[PDB]
RNA sequence: GCGGGGUGGAGCAGCCUGGUAGCUCGUCGGGCUCAUAACCCGAAGAUCGUCGGUUCAAAUCCGGCCCCCGCUACCA
């Protein structure tokens, strides 16, 4: 679980933060 | 960048416990990457799968799906046969 | 050196290259072996001499060598100028290199096939790319007239004379050829001598040039002691370079620091200059040049600094990541077999920004009426404020021209 | 302005220039041997190696011609798929594109071959392979 | 430019470290079986890319010159 979520949250964050940074 | 096109045979197959599988054969192993293609296709089908020699195999009937996904990627509608 | 750069545009297999064979005698190679079985793929290149038989009758007076005894009589044809071609490919998706090529051109020749239904997907796509960019010196050509009825190459000349009407192309003259057997080519030479005139370029201007190839002269196995330098391949547009001038490339190579990205200018000296198969000491616009260098050929192998631009060392050129395009759109997608209407631009979308000879991709942050700001991946060296640009999208797996405009700094 | 053109058109145009024997196919373990691959290629004016290179590349198999004009393809192929890929050859390399005669020579230059009919007088250019 | 291969018709071993050219198939003949090239037996057939050297002797070791396929790349 919290492994999952942390990396899902991180990937969401990055990918989206990539989309914001871009 | 490159090009290359090939004759594509798609059909239902057979695996162990569990359902049938879908074979996609007939891609040019020099030019085309079955490993990049197949990662893309397992995403479309949502099935596990592999590159089995010069073929991609996808667990379950995905035959209309894949042809519809292969033609999108810029492959010829006229080289593809679902059997 | 060649005085001027002429395109040969058109649809796939309409015989653009075969018409560069019948004028220059030079084949593009048709290479990569995959081009030897496909067709031309990297930008071809070929030069020749255009004299004129003064002592005889035109168009057959228009020679290729110093030899007039071919037509009328001997009086060795006064040399008018030396020229060079740039053969773009004809296949739909090799759109992104033909655009790239079009940053170098002073004029063009549209090769339509006499044995196919006239407005063919790329024939048009190219044409409006021409009308867009500003290459207003066009000559249309009807190529394969050796395999058709004498009615058929006329009825098509109707279809061309009617398309070429509401568009800008007034008397853009349609010279039927047969690139295969090299018949009626000297009348094409009379066209290109009249209509595609040699422009004036001010040499005092800031040295600027584009790059579209670059090659490792080193054969498989030249020893270290005579390791000749790396070779950048491209065309001067403004100025004139000289042998033994200090220089820089832009945006230049990027570094890697743990996932970071950072391009930077490379410096070197001009080791040698050459045009055709003959080495020169200086170089001027019109023609594609090549510049022997003293930088590591590993840097310029396959065609690594493709899209880059060369300038004076210690010059003033912005290396932008983010850019303000003023722009306009085609009402259709003249390119696809299908004419589906160009949608209006959406933010956070991927588009293929051709600027100069570089073919970059980039993401759209802002969308006004006609002013968009585009973040990029690989930077762009913006040598002026008069940078024409071209705007494509991925419509259906294959990249398509949809709008154009100018670069604003 | 047509009168400049229509003059250039009339000036170019004034510079201008037997069934098929039943291919006998057999099988001998893992070989398919066209008994008359020499006589068949002799009666379309073609070089054994150009019908061989093509019919072999299309098959994706190896072979060489015997010492009496016989194709020994090293791969056992049914007696049909050799006709369908030997007709296609005819279509791309012997049948002229003007009147469909089969009565053609095969030109070669640098990198452009031409089908030259002995009946009408035109030239079908072919992808050189 | 380096390789990699070239051998009975065909697939190819053998070449390192030279010393009556092997295999599998096919063919051809006979035999065995009720009839099968299924098995048993035999024959035919490669002066081993090419040209030359060294060696008593080479398919082998050696070097020029070709024929297909990986490596390279349109070489300003
Ligand atoms: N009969 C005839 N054949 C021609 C003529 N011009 C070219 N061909 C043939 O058509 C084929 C294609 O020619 P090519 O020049 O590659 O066409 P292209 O449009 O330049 N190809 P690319 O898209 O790569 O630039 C060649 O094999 C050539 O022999 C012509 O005037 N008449
Ligand atoms: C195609 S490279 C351009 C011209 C160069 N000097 C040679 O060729
Ligand atoms: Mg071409």
């Amino acid at each position: 679980m919290r492994w999952k979520w942390i990396k899902k949250r991180i990937r969401r964050l990055k990918r989206q933060r990539k989309k914001e940074r871009g | 960048i490159a090009k290359e096109e090939q004759k594509i045979k798609i059909y239902v197959t057979k695996r162990r416990f569990g359902k049938l599988m879908t074979i996609i054969e007939g891609f040019d192993t020099s030019v085309i990457d079955l490993k990049e293609l197949a990662k893309k296709l397992k995403d479309i089908c949502a099935c596990g799968g592999t590159v089995k020699d010069n073929t991609i195999e996808l667990q379950g009937d995905h035959r209309k799906k894949v042809a519809e996904e292969l033609v999108k990627m810029g492959f010829s509608r006229d080289s593809i046969e679902i059997r | 050196q060649p005085e001027v750069n002429i395109g040969v545009v058109g649809h796939v297999d309409h015989g653009k290259t075969t018409l560069v064979q019948a004028i220059t005698g030079i084949w593009t190679s048709k290479h990569s072996e995959e081009l030897k079985r496909g067709m031309t793929i990297k930008l071809g290149y070929a030069e020749t001499n255009i004299g004129v038989c003064e002592s005889c009758k035109k168009p057959e007076a228009y020679v290729t060598e110093p030899s007039c005894k071919s037509c009328g009589s001997d009086d060795e044809p006064k040399f008018l100028r030396r020229i060079s071609f740039i053969d773009a490919p004809g296949h739909e998706v090799l759109m992104a290199t033909m655009l790239s090529g079009a940053a170098l051109m002073d004029g063009a020749i549209l090769v339509v096939a006499a044995n196919e239904p006239f407005p063919q997907p790329q024939t048009r796509e190219h044409f409006v790319a021409l009308g867009i960019i500003g290459v207003k010196n066009l000559i249309i050509v009807q190529n394969k007239v050796d395999v058709v009825s004498k009615e058929e190459a006329l009825s098509q000349y109707r279809q061309i004379k009617q398309f070429t009407k509401g568009t800008w192309a007034e008397n853009v003259p349609i010279i039927p050829v047969s690139a295969l057997h090299k018949i009626n080519i000297d009348s094409l030479i009379e066209g290109i001598e009249e209509y595609i005139k040699t422009p004036y370029r001010d040499l005092s201007q800031k040295p600027v040039m584009l790059v579209i190839r670059s090659f490792d002269v080193n054969k498989p196995g030249t020893q270290f002691n005579e390791l000749k330098g790396g070779v950048i391949g491209g065309s001067i547009i403004q100025g004139l370079f000289k042998v033994d001038q200090e220089i820089k490339v832009l945006p230049g190579l990027r570094v890697e620091k743990q996932g970071k990205v950072s391009y930077e200018p490379i410096f070197t000296k001009i080791s040698s200059i050459r045009f055709g198969d003959e080495e020169f000491k200086e170089a001027k616009p019109g023609g594609l040049v090549a510049i022997g260098t003293y930088l590591d050929p590993s840097l310029t192998k396959a065609d690594n600094l493709l899209g880059s631009i060369i300038t004076l060392a210690d010059a003033e050129v912005p290396v932008l990541w983010n850019i303000r395009i003023k722009y306009n759109l085609l009402e259709r997608v003249v390119g696809a077999k299908e004419m589906l209407k160009v949608d209006p631009i959406r933010a956070k979308e991927t588009l293929m920004l051709s600027v100069g000879s570089s073919t970059t991709l980039g993401i759209v942050t802002s969308v006004k009426k006609d002013e968009i700001e585009v973040e990029l991946r690989r930077p762009v060296a913006v040598w002026s404020n008069n940078i024409r640009t071209v705007i494509s999208r991925q419509i259906a797996g294959r990249w398509r021209m949809i709008g154009w405009g100018l670069v604003e700094i | 302005s047509e009168k400049e053109y229509v003059e250039m058109l009339d000036r170019l145009y004034s510079k201008l220039p037997q069934s098929l024997p039943n291919m006998i196919i057999l099988n001998i373990g893992n070989t398919t041997i066209i008994r008359n691959f020499a006589e068949y290629c002799d009666r379309i004016r073609r070089e054994d190696k150009i019908c061989m290179k093509y019919l072999l590349k299309e098959l994706a198999a190896p072979g060489n011609v015997d010492d009496k004009g016989e194709l020994v393809i090293q791969g056992k192929f049914s007696s049909q798929v050799i006709n369908t890929l030997m007709e296609r050859f005819l279509k791309a390399y012997v049948e002229c594109s003007t009147c469909k005669s089969l009565d053609t020579i095969l030109k070669k230059e640098k990198k452009s071959w031409y089908i030259v009919c002995l009946a009408c007088g035109a030239q079908t250019p072919v992808k050189p392979l």
